[PDB]
């Protein structure tokens, strides 16, 4: 849907060498802190959220692996691509049919 | 800015070119082609954000719209000029407006 595309980019964070049985990580809040976020001139953050996940593998039934994944749903601002790309294409497409007159 | 002004002047002067020269289309459309070259020039310089449109981009698109309309109206003029007398009958109101008033 570019330039009207929405993305969902995540950031998986975890203790690389420590499993959940020795180090437990917990989210500070349900959402990322956007209090000091600088407004972007190309994207708008529609949604954001952090989720904790614990995974146990068959070979390692006693060392669960924890992670916290922050996801950001972002909607592109399409004005730049509308003006710079789409409008010239529309002009050329309109001029295309004028030959038959 | 100066090339855009010059191209706009040529787009104006297309309408003084006689239809029998057979050169209106070439002039107007090559003006549009040159404006496309200048769009390519600006592509490397302008900002890429979408909160508003640069005034230079507004001027460039205004110029391209002007040249597009110059092409369209030149096509209309040529259609009138090369109109077959036997197949096309001049309606009277066309006579009263464009030959008398
Ligand atoms: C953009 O993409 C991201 C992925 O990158 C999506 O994130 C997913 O969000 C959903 C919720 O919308 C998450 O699902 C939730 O997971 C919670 C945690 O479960 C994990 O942890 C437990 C404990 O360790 C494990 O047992 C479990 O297997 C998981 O590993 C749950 O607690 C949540 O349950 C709640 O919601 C459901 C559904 O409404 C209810 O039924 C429950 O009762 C409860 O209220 C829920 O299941 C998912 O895990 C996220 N994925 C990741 C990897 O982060 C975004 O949602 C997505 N954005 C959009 C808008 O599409």
């Amino acid at each position: 849907h570019f330039p009207f595309d929405e993305q969902n980019c995540s950031m998986k964070l975890g203790t690389w060498t420590y499993d959940g049985s020795v180090v437990a990580i917990n989210p500070e809040s349900d959402q990322p802190d956007l209090s000091n976020f600088m407004e972007s001139g190309e994207w708008v953050i529609k949604e954001s959220r952090g989720w904790k996940h614990s995974v146990t593998y068959s070979c390692c039934p006693d060392t669960p692996y924890l992670d916290i994944t922050y996801h950001f749903v972002m909607q592109r601002l399409p004005l730049y691509f509308i003006v710079n790309v789409i409008i010239p294409c529309l002009l050329f497409s309109f001029l295309t049919g004028l030959v038959f007159y | 800015i100066a090339p855009c002004i010059l191209i706009t002047l040529l787009a104006i002067f297309v309408f003084y070119l006689p239809p029998d020269a057979g050169e209106k289309m070439g002039l107007s459309i090559f003006a549009l082609l040159t404006l496309t070259v200048f769009l390519l020039l600006l592509a490397d310089k302008v900002p890429e954000t979408s909160l508003s449109v640069p005034i230079i981009i507004k001027y460039l698109m205004f110029t391209m719209v002007l040249v597009t309309f110059s092409v369209i109206l030149s096509v209309v003029v040529l259609n009138l000029h090369h109109r077959s007398p036997h197949t096309h009958q001049m309606p009277l109101w066309v006579r009263q407006i464009f030959i008398h008033k």
